[PDB]
RNA sequence: AAGGCGGCCCCCUGGACGAAGACUGACGCUCAGGUGCGAAAGCGUGGGGAGCAAACAGGAUUAGAUACCCUGGUAGUCCACGCCGUAAACGAUGUCGACUUGGAGGUUGUGCCCUUGAGGCGUGGCUUCCGGAGCUAACGCGUUAAGUCGACCGCCUGGGGA
């Protein structure tokens, strides 16, 4: 179900510093947190999220 | 000599030595003073104190411009991290923004051993 | 931890927030875990160590 | 101290004005058990600033007092290898203790005469915060300002 | 399988596991010799070379300081194709199979339940921490055995010498 192109869904699991939040504070399992930074890390290189808040 | 009224302060915190440069939104210095060359050393040069004598002695070879606000960028884990910013905002100067912007790599290059001390 | 300071909030108020934001971002130990290389054998021997103190 | 905590002894107030804090200043400017002898000295600079400087003898005395108190000062500590020095902000009690204690040590540091006149000197100069004992104040608050950060 | 494998994408490819039923019909286990794989350093040829850094030089420390610390820095660390065949190559625990009380978790399949909630009841694979009997010199191991048994292999026979 989680797509990288689900920007708005993306961004509540990284941090100011488009940095990846860990499971342990999302709470989210753990079959999913791998497929959410693997879209989250799709996002980053099609620059439809920011790697660093530098940017 | 000339005008800006509106600048960012730069300041370099290493562990031995901390340098504060004052710049407009350009990146072009105005003015810059460090803690080692304010008349501390070795011991006293890496404290927070000396940190603080260059931020006052880095507002008095700018205010020629005449600033009057500034941004923060604070770089680097020694003293003066803090202690810097602190005396930049009681020599006369209104905080905008704080930022941090250490640099990080996303595990580039091997860094030097650990010292055996 | 980029901070903006709001209107007719103090100077120190503002300096308490970034402190907390670079507490909150993790800074300093980044920085101090980087200083110097570490074998990955000995940063394996760290993970075990910590997962077992982090048994109550 | 490690352990026991204490009061404070409660001297008996000055003979002559009643006051613990002349008391507190007459055994700090004693010397060898002379009480007698040190309460002469101690009323002479009085008189001889209370006559010829417009009177208020236990007034003129704050005066100089409020000059030499000290509001903060530093305690050097310890801790990984390194003695910092944290500036510790100090109690009104000693406070009193420091300034009278730093007029009196200044006063037998001087030129003067006898103990009384440079008691009295020392006195009026601190009443115009000047002289050594104010600028004792001054290198202890240098001193605190400097290691500002580590309050 | 072990060595070991970590940004993202594609291509080629090995293994593991689950559900259901069909097929083959003991085709199985183990394995001296044999063959293949096998961290790092090291070797050969040609590339490459930011950072790190044996050697080496310089600065310090020290009674000395061929070191620890500092400033530099060559091989090397990287790529291709060959070589080497060793490590505390470790779980210091050979492989395969059967059997023997429990508790809390992690991970990954799958059947069921007003899916009516991020769940409720089962059933496989792997895994972590405790612990029962039993075992053990003790430490400890304890259904992933170091327990109870069987099949086959490797190895030990006081220390130094080696
Ligand atoms: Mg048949
Ligand atoms: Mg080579
Ligand atoms: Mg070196
Ligand atoms: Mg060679
Ligand atoms: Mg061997
Ligand atoms: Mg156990
Ligand atoms: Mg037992
Ligand atoms: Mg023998």
């Amino acid at each position: 179900e989680i797509d990288y192109k689900d920007i708005a869904t993306l961004k509540n699991y990284i941090t100011e510093s488009g940095k990846i939040v860990p499971s342990r504070i999302t709470g989210t399992r753990a079959k999913y947190q791998r497929q959410l930074a693997r879209a989250i890390k799709r996002a980053r290189y099609l620059s439809l999220l920011p790697y660093t808040d530098r940017h | 000599r000339k005008q800006v009224s509106d600048g960012v302060a730069h300041i370099h915190a290493s562990f031995n030595n901390t340098i504060v440069t004052i710049t407009d939104r350009q990146g072009n210095a105005l003015g810059w003073a460090t803690a080692g060359g304010s008349g501390f050393r070795g011991s006293r040069k890496s404290t927070p104190f000396a940190a603080q004598v260059a931020a006052e002695r880095c507002a008095d070879a700018v205010k020629e411009y005449g600033i009057k606000n500034l941004e923060v960028m604070v770089k680097g884990p020694g003293p003066g991290r803090e202690s810097t910013i602190r005396a930049l905002n009681a020599a006369g100067f209104r905080i905008t923004n704080i930022t941090d912007v250490t640099p990080i790599p996303h595990n580039g290059c091997r860094p030097p051993k650990k010292r055996r001390v | 931890p980029v901070i903006k300071v709001r209107e007719n909030e103090p100077f120190d108020v503002a300096l308490r927030r970034f402190k907390r934001s670079c507490e909150k971002a993790g800074v300093l130990a980044e920085v101090r875990r980087r200083e110097f290389y570490e074998k990955p054998t000995t940063e394996r021997k760290r993970a075990k160590a910590s997962a077992v103190k982090r048994h109550a | 101290p490690r352990r026991r905590v204490i009061g404070q002894r409660k001297i008996l107030p000055d003979p002559k004005f009643g006051s613990e804090l002349l008391a507190k200043f007459v055994n700090i400017l004693m010397v060898d058990g002379k009480k007698s002898t040190a309460e002469s000295i101690v009323y002479s600079a009085l008189e001889t600033l209370a006559q010829r400087s417009g009177k208020s003898e236990l007034e003129a005395f704050e005066v100089a007092l409020e000059n030499v108190r000290p509001t903060v000062e530093v305690k050097s500590r310890r801790v990984g290898g390194s003695t910092y020095q944290v500036p510790v902000e100090v109690r009104p009690v000693r406070r009193n203790a420091l300034a009278m204690r730093w007029i009196v040590e200044a006063a037998r540091k001087r030129g003067d005469k006898s103990m009384a006149l440079r008691l009295a000197n020392e006195l009026s100069d601190a009443a115009e915060n000047k002289g050594t004992a104010v600028k004792k104040r001054e290198d202890v608050h240098r001193m605190a300002e400097a290691n500002k950060a580590f309050a």
